[PDB]
């Protein structure tokens, strides 16, 4: 039973392509990756004032749909979820339960002050300090409210996240 | 190969084990289908489509009525069955398949001579308006009063007032 | 009330009143031998039963079983936010109706009591968080009337024009999203691109979109930047045809006025007894509004009209917030050409702070702009209960004041949740659509009910 | 008139919805390689029903009432 | 090779005009989608996707891959019966409808007499496809549609079934290639205005498309019986959904517009006599433009039912039981009686040829 | 858990640092630890990371699955769980993540070998380039965690190389090296429990008959809460398992009467509950998915395992060293194997099966 590590093998995000099967996998991430980007389907979670200017990036003057963004109704439906507003106590077990019955993969936007960390709120007796004390957050958009262009630039850095995913050719190199 | 053989097999065996009302409306499906299926080819097209339009519609009614009788008595009940003896009981009524006893009637095939007489071909349907107009004018009319009476009884079992 | 032999919390024996006669049976007997001679065997014998279950006093153990339970909670689009509408349904029909409200309660109320009454003013933007610059001058007014001061000419012009500019942006949020629940999607789209140019207007005379600080005590925070009059009545000019299309879809439309016709009517004697105000109260019939009740920041220097209903239903109230988009828009135009030159604010710089090179060049000002932001402005000891016609009703304050520079009490009064609080009394009896319809005819927003 | 074209085309459709599930099925990364909650027969919080965040009572085989039921 | 591979093509020839069959309805379904959303979008004066593909042509092709790349929710993996039985009876039942669907004439996959009803008859099953869903379903939202889904069907079918053997009784024919043959002279859209408006309106109701989208009316009941579907189960009832609009708008294009018949018979002449009749590429020719008016008439009404859905509100299915039964049905019943009578009295009754 | 985890707010470490807890101990407090938990994205790190940040503990997580470490940072405040992306294979990754730390738990290992790792590289080679670059960076605790049948001379590859692993990790590190070893932890997806709880398990005659004392998982993340923190267990060897012995046979039974699969007394057969096949055969679909199959599939190591019991090292320490009592698994056992319940759903009445009710279930099982 000898093992022999090598030592200075670059980790996945500075690994370059070597091999036949790296371009193949990251092919595979690739149309994956632009697939999950281009069909970006959030979930219709307007909790408050925030999601007045979430309503606004579906109006004509910025048409979230023109970028293949459409809000579903339904967590199965939805990969996206965006926290726009304040969460209280008596909300917070109904968002977790939510959060949980969206099918992986699956991500989640923390929108304005309240969402962020409780903001005007935040020395409330029942308001939560923060979604992120509740569900995994991997985009923070600040404002109150966050403009409409302020999301989009924030659905835009998560769109840029998603495409340098590398879930299946981790799977080759990784494990 | 007859793969019709397989299919009855399949929807028996689900016979003996349904337990809700659900399972046996789709039994229900799972009996017009084979039917269909075999009408469709063989014996005749007409009466395949003629099933499908029919009880299909049927199938719907009947189910929307279970969904305001269910009352969670199937959801629990216990059934004990067995599966060793299931697939003794479906084995051994698959021993005997032979609906009629005339050997020679089963065994011998025959053929049928065309001709060129009949000019005026038009399908089986229109035949079948051309008599039940026609000739049984009154089996149709009779048809219709049984109808008419439906119309009626529905309305008075149901109908509150 | 109370658990009974005949009637608990589990199950029920109900017996109806007979409709026959007490009919006397004795002496049962058959033609071998009496009854109790083969009693002990009967029980294996339906036909010597004794009892006939076609009796109305025939004994049945009946489980109690709740009705269909359907939580139209939080994550429903029909909800315009977060709502857990319990409705107890028989099939689709409402049968009772239980609005579960608190899930946007964040202690509004209790934090304004820990501020200074200008750091409490931004609490009120997110109330009714499309309605913004009508919160903030309800809460202005109840402390101006408390300080005993009085708004410039200028300021109260200022205050009316985005006072129908907040109207015309609320009632665009209001009857759009109500269309859109019914099914209507369209003219969602169409007047939401009126709120970015109205939105436009919020964020040019204070950088703010939504939550616009802008409305205060004692005035208005900035003045009015140049050519806003001159872009507002460009606006204006054409924003005429974007009410009309909007009809063309929906006023004389047979499927709208089966959706609203006969819906969720409310008679004049409920709405008062039940706090209805605004369009639910005109609605019935009564010709109230608060801007001619009560007038006040130049209301009473404008020409407008008040559409009143006489069924009481959906569709009443949906023409009357028609009408109202058009008077809003009259009095727009009248404030554009009628106004004043002056102060924008109170002429007092114990309460308003004093111009930045004013600040920077007298020593009283800076003195006076250096308390107004550390201490904040003592209003005198009091209470008052100001009103204002607010888009979604009658929206009033509660203010005590205690000599300080911070409000002892603020109760925040809400047409919206008195609006509410009427919906199982407004919505039984009707269908599932039918409540999707009458929650957009109330003009919920529940930041305001849960204030 | 012929009906072998018919038949493959029968065929085919009953071969091409199962081409959707089976694509589905093996293009999906496996749960190890998303946040590995496990197998969602055990993830109970979601494949629970849903109920627009809040639980409430189980009337899954209780009776529906069906006002055109004579229509 | 070569003579061993100029038969197997011939050997599997037919196996590729049913793929390419195949994948035409299926780019007309998939574009579709992309179709729907552009044209609300520039009626609601937005833009629809722009951004998925060179001006969006990729669109579908990404709400597609996306989707299947998704996890499957379900109580257990042998539960795929569950959520997998309703969505396949459903994409099953409006395929195979496509097969007496003719591009030309006899080119279609599936001819005979009964044509018409097979056509019926098929789209009947797919009905039992959405009631698998709500299986005893915990889910409260899936059952209440399942609910209003049977009551639709009670609503259009009689009225659907009926307007459709209007016209096949003026032909005399229950096949849909002859129908399409009879309107050489007149399209029945002319003699039979109302039946077409009928038709579409009970069309609607069948795909359960606004403003008859009581089934799936996101603010009433979420999703409907698609609220806990995801991944392929739900592209499966997408894609069954979207097939059924393609299928009623060719329909109407056949019974009321001639069906693959052009507009114009001297253009058609006219184009045809550039191309030799004893090269293949006058056939090639051919069928583009028999199918190319076809599918102008079905964009047309592919295009009105993204129309209604832009300009009219949703109305309440008990509302709608009331209008076909009281309002439609005795208007159909009536035309039944009042076409024969017209065709009797002027010794017109049809007799097929 | 508790309210305060340490023992007294002034903490000295082994290399010579005082650390000072602030706060009464929740999430806004802070314990002064700064500890790094190799494999935190696995299922004992995710409890073991959750213990940690819950008190303010600085917890550094190495990782190479992206979205698997996201769920770890909600269990701290703000800036008291870091992600460093590394690989075992690239020895500056692992340098950075152990620089700032003063305890190191290293809950790197596997079962499986793969196409880039073989079961020497993780269970040892892993093992040792962790323990060796703590040391270089002054560490002053490293917490390993082993097998529970952990012995050099097995032969099974699994419990050769946790056996060989514990002996490398004490020579690079060091005296004052903790090894654990834990017996099959029961917890929510915890995979001692996925495979009894699958209804399709392959092979049960040859894989169930193992027997094992299952502790409860939350219980060995507390314990390693006990073990870094106290100074008194430097050097120790901890034998983490429970009273009760059990066999997977037993749990199997007993876990199928819960699940109330026996309601229809042919489905179990049908559906497959039981799956007789020959150990040849075994080894040989083993043998072949070894190289087909791209996930972890039941493995010819685990074959082998079947046949080997748990056997407990009488000298090593157990909970009663560290002030705890083992939880019973019949205390646990329904609520662990709740969600797998067919159908449920308060139809008539809920079976809750009690700390006595599961063990009057385990009689039931044994009875002919
Ligand atoms: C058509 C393709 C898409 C559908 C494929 C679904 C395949 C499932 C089996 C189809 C029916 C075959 C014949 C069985 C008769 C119906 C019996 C039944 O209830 O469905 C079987 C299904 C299996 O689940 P299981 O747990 O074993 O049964 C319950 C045990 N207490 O138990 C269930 O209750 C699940 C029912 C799900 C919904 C099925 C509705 C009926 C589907 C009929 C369409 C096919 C027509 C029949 C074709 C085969 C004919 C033998
Ligand atoms: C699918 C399974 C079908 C199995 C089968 O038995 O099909 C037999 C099929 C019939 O032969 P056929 O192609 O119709 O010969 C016509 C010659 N003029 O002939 C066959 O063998 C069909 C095999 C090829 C079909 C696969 C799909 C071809 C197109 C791929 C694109
Ligand atoms: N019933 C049980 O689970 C028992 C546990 N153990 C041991 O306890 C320890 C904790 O494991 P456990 O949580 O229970 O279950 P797991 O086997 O799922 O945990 C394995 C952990 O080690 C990581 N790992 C494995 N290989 C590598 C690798 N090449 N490079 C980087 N990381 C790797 C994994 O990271 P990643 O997830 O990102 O791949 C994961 O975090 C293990 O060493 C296990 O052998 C022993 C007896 C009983
Ligand atoms: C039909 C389907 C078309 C698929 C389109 C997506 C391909 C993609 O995403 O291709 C991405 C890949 C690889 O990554 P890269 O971008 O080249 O980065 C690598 C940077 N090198 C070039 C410096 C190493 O590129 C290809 O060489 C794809 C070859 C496909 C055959
Ligand atoms: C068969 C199933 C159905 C079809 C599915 C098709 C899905 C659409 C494809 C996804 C598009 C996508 O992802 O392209 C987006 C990516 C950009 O990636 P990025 O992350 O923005 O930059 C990272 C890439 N750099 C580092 C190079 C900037 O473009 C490319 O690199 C395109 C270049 C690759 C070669 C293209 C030509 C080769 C031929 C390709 C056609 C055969
Ligand atoms: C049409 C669209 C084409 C682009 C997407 C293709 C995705 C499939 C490839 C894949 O999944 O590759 C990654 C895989 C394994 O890795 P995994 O993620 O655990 O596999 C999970 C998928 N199962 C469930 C099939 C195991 O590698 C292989 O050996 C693939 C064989
Ligand atoms: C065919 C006609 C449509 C082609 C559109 C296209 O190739 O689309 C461009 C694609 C997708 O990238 P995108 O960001 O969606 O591009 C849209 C640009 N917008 C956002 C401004 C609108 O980019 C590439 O070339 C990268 C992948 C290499 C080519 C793969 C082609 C897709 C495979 C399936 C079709 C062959
Ligand atoms: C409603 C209008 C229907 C319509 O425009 O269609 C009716 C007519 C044509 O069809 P037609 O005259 O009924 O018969 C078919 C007549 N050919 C032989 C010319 C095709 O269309 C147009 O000429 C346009
Ligand atoms: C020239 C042609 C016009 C003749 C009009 C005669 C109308 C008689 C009428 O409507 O008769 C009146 C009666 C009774 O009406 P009521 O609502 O009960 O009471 C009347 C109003 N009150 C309450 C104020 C008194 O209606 C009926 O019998 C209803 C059935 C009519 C036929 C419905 C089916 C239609 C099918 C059409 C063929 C396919
Ligand atoms: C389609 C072909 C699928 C073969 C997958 C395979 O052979 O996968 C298995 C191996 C092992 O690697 P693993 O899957 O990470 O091992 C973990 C799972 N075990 C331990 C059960 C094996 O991978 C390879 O040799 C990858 C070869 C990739 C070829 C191109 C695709
Ligand atoms: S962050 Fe501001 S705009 Fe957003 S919900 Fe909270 S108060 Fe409203």
């Amino acid at each position: 039973y000898s093992s022999d590590l090598p030592t200075d093998i670059p980790v996945l995000s500075k690994r370059p392509h070597t091999n036949l099967l790296d371009y193949t996998f990251t092919t595979f991430d690739k149309m994956k990756n632009w697939a999950r980007k281009s069909s970006f389907w959030p979930m219709t979670f307007g909790l408050a004032c925030c999601a007045v200017e979430m309503m606004h990036v579906s109006a004509p003057r910025y048409d979230q749909d023109r970028l293949g963004i459409i809000f579903r109704a339904s967590p199965r439906q939805s990969d996206i979820m965006i926290v726009a507003g304040t969460v209280t106590n008596k909300m917070a077990p109904a968002l977790r339960q939510v959060y949980d019955q969206m099918p992986y993969p699956r991500w989640v936007i923390s929108m304005g002050s309240c969402a962020n960390g409780g903001g005007y709120y935040h020395y409330s007796y029942s308001v939560v300090r923060g979604v992120d004390r509740i569900v995994p957050v991997d985009i923070y958009v600040p404002g109150c409210p966050p403009t409409s262009e302020a999301l989009m630039y924030g659905v835009f850095q998560l769109q840029k996240k998603m495409m340098d995913g590398q879930t299946h050719r981790m799977w080759y190199r990784s494990y | 190969m007859n793969l019709e053989i397989l299919d009855l097999s399949i929807l028996g065996f689900y016979s003996l084990i349904s337990s809700n009302s659900f399972e046996s409306i789709a039994i229900l499906v799972a009996t017009i289908m084979p039917v269909i299926t075999e009408l469709w080819y063989n014996y005749s097209q007409l009466f395949a489509l003629l099933y499908t339009l029919i009880y299909v519609g049927a199938v719907v009614i009947l189910f929307v009525f279970i969904l305001s009788v269910i009352n969670e008595k199937e959801e629990y009940e216990y059934e004990y069955s067995g599966l060793f003896i299931l697939i003794l009981v479906l084995l051994l009524d698959d021993l005997d398949d032979n609906e009629s006893n005339d050997n020679d009637y089963n065994n011998v095939y025959i053929t049928d001579y065309a001709d060129w007489f009949n000019n005026y071909n038009e399908s089986d349907l229109s035949v079948i308006g051309n008599l039940l107009f026609t000739e049984y004018a009154l089996l149709l009319l009779i048809i219709s009063f049984i109808l008419l009476m439906s119309i009626i009884g529905l309305i008075l079992i149901v109908k509150k007032d | 009330a109370a658990q009974t032999k005949d009637n608990n919390d589990f199950y029920d024996v109900k017996t109806k009143k007979n409709d026959f006669f007490p009919v006397q049976v004795d002496g049962i007997e058959s033609s071998l031998g009496k009854y109790e001679e083969f009693a002990k065997d009967a029980h294996e014998w339906e036909s010597w039963n004794l009892q006939n279950e076609d009796h109305p006093e025939y004994p049945v153990k009946r489980t109690k079983i709740r009705h269909f339970t359907l939580n139209f909670g939080p994550q429903h689009p029909a909800a315009h936010g977060v709502l857990r509408l319990i409705l107890e349904l028989h099939g689709e029909e409402i049968l009772r109706s239980d609005p579960h409200v608190g899930l946007l309660h964040r202690g509004t109320e209790k934090l304004i009591e820990s501020k200074t009454y200008m750091q409490a003013l931004p609490y009120f933007d997110r109330l009714d968080y499309v309605s913004m610059m009508t919160n903030e001058q309800v809460f202005s007014l109840a402390v101006e009337k408390l300080l005993n001061l009085e708004v410039p000419e200028r300021g109260q012009y200022i205050r009316t024009l985005f006072g129908e500019i907040t109207r015309v942006l609320n009632h665009l949020m209001s009857v759009l999203s109500h269309a859109m629940d019914v099914g209507a999607l369209t003219p969602f789209l169409w007047g939401f691109e009126e709120r970015e140019k109205l939105m436009e207007f919020y964020e040019r005379v204070s950088g703010a979109r939504l939550h616009s600080a802008y409305v205060r005590p004692g005035g208005v925070s900035q003045d009015l930047p140049a050519g806003l009059l001159d872009d507002i009545y460009m606006w204006a000019t054409q924003f005429g045809d974007r009410l009309d299309e909007t009809e063309e879809l929906l006023t004389d439309s047979r499927i709208w006025k089966q959706r609203t016709i006969g819906i969720g009517e409310v008679t004049a004697e409920d709405a008062l007894n039940y706090g209805l105000s605004g369009v639910m109260l005109r609605g019935s019939g009564v010709p109230f509004d608060i801007r001619k009740s009560q007038p006040y920041d130049a209301y009473d220097k404008v020409d407008f009209d008040i559409a009143v209903g006489t069924k009481g239903d959906c569709y009443d109230r949906y023409l009357i917030r028609m009408t109202e988009f058009r008077q809003s828009l009259r009095i727009i135009e009248q404030c554009c050409n009628q106004m004043p030159p002056g102060p924008v604010k109170v002429e007092d710089f114990k309460v308003a702070p004093p111009p930045r090179a004013l600040m920077k060049e007298d020593m009283e000002a800076l003195i006076h702009h250096f308390l107004l932001y550390t201490k904040g402005y003592a209003v005198p000891a009091g209470e008052t209960y100001t009103a204002i016609e607010a888009p979604k009703g009658e929206m009033a304050v509660y203010v005590v004041s205690d000599g300080s520079e911070r409000p002892y009490r603020c109760k925040i009064r809400a047409p919206g949740f008195a609006h509410l609080g009427a919906f199982d009394h407004i919505a039984r009896g009707h269908f599932l659509p039918d409540a999707v319809a009458i929650i957009g005819t109330m003009d919920l927003v529940f930041g305001e009910v849960d204030r | 008139m012929l009906q072998d074209l018919f038949n493959n085309y029968v065929i085919l459709v009953g071969i091409l919805g199962l081409i959707f599930l089976g694509v589905n099925y093996f293009i999906v990364e496996s749960p190890r390689m998303d946040e590995n909650n496990g197998n969602i027969s055990d993830y109970i919080e979601k494949s629970g029903p849903f109920e627009c965040g809040f639980s409430s009572f189980e009337q899954s085989h209780n009776p529906i009432p069906i006002a055109f039921i004579l229509v | 090779m070569l003579n061993n591979l100029f038969d197997f093509i011939e050997y599997i020839e037919y196996w590729l005009i049913i793929v390419a069959f195949v994948a035409s309805v299926l780019i007309v379904v998939a574009y579709l989608t992309v179709a729907e959303r552009k044209t609300m979008g520039y009626m609601q004066r937005r833009l629809g996707p722009n951004a998925v593909g060179y001006y969006g042509v990729l669109m579908a092709v990404a709400d597609a891959l996306k989707l299947l790349s998704k996890e499957i929710v379900l109580p257990h993996n042998g539960d795929i019966i569950y959520v997998m039985s309703g969505p396949l009876i459903s994409l099953f039942s409006v395929l195979l409808s496509w097969a007496v669907i003719p591009f030309g004439p006899g080119l279609s996959l599936l001819d005979s007499e009964y044509s018409i009803i097979y056509l019926l008859a098929s789209g009947s099953i797919g009905v039992f496809g959405t009631v698998i869903v709500g299986w005893m379903s915990n889910s409260k939202y899936t059952v209440l549609a399942t609910v209003r889904t049977t009551a639709q069907l009670i609503s259009y079918e009689l009225v659907l079934t009926t307007v459709v053997f209007i016209i096949a009784l003026i032909v005399s024919s229950l096949n849909i290639n002859v129908i399409i043959e009879s309107q050489y002279n007149i399209w029945y859209i002319i003699p039979f205005f109302p039946l077409c408006l009928i038709f579409f309106i009970s069309a609607l109701a069948e795909t359960a498309r606004p403003p008859f989208d009581n089934v799936e009316a996101e603010s009433e009941l979420v999703s409907g019986h698609m609220t806990e579907l995801s991944a392929s189960p739900f592209v499966i009832f997408f894609l069954s959904e979207y097939c059924s609009m393609v299928l009623m708008s060719t329909l109407t294009a056949i019974f009321f517009f001639g069906g693959y018949l052009p507009f114009s018979n001297t253009i058609h002449h006219l184009i045809l006599n550039l191309f030799d009749q004893h090269s293949i590429y006058y056939f090639i020719i051919e069928g583009i433009l028999l199918s190319g008016y076809l599918a102008i008439k079905a964009n047309f009404f592919m295009f009105s039912f993204v129309w209604i859905r832009a300009a009219a509100p949703r109305l309440r299915y008990d509302l709608l039981i009331l209008f076909c039964w009281y309002v439609l049905l005795p208007i159909v019943f009536a035309i039944v009686v009042f076409a024969p009578g017209i065709l009797y009295c002027f010794d017109a009754l049809p007799v097929i040829i | 858990v508790s309210t305060f985890p340490l023992k007294s707010d002034i903490n000295i470490t082994k290399s010579g640092k005082t650390l000072l807890s602030v706060g009464q101990g929740g999430r806004s407090s802070r314990t002064g630890f700064t500890a790094t938990v190799f494999g935190g994205t696995g299922f004992l790190g995710r409890v073991v990371v959750s213990k940690l940040a819950k008190h303010g503990t600085n917890v550094v997580v190495p990782f190479r699955n992206d979205r698997a470490r996201r769920q770890l940072k909600v269990n701290g405040d703000l800036g008291v769980v870091n992600f460093v992306e590394f690989d075992i294979r690239n020895l500056k990754s692992i340098e950075d993540s152990v620089k700032y730390s003063d305890i190191v738990i290293n809950l790197i290992g596997t079962e499986h070998f793969s196409k880039n790792f073989s079961i020497e590289d993780v269970n040892i080679g892993a093992a040792e380039r962790i323990a060796k670059a703590a040391k270089e960076a002054g560490v002053s605790r490293l917490i390993h965690v082993s097998s529970y049948n952990a012995n050099p001379s097995s032969s099974s590859d699994f419990y050769a190389t946790k056996g060989i692993g514990e002996q490398v990790v004490r020579d690079n590190f060091g005296p004052d090296a903790t090894i654990v070893r834990p017996a099959p932890m029961y917890f929510r997806n915890s995979p001692f429990l996925n495979e009894l709880l699958q209804i399709k398990a392959l092979g049960g005659n040859v894989i169930f008959k193992k027997e094992v004392y299952p502790v409860h998982a939350l219980q060995v993340g507390e314990a390693i809460e006990r073990i870094a923190f106290d100074d008194a267990t430097a050097g120790q060897t901890y034998e983490l398992f429970g009273k009760e012995r059990y066999s997977k046979k037993e749990l199997r039974e007993m876990i199928k009467h819960i699940i109330h699969i026996g309601q229809r007394g042919y489905y179990p057969y049908s559906a497959g509950f039981y799956l007789p096949a020959p150990e040849p055969f075994l080894y040989a679909f083993a043998l072949i998915r070894q190289y087909i199959s791209s996930q972890p599939r039941f493995n010819v190591d685990q074959l082998k395992r079947s046949h080997i019991n748990q056997e407990i090292d009488q000298s090593a320490k157990t909970f009663t060293d560290l002030g705890m009592v083992p939880d019973e698994l019949s205390e646990y056992l329904y609520r662990y194997v709740k969600p797998h319940i067919s159908y449920t759903s308060q139809t008539q009445n809920r079976t809750v099966y009690s700390k006595e009710d599961i063990e009057k279930l385990r009689d039931y099982v044994n009875t002919p």
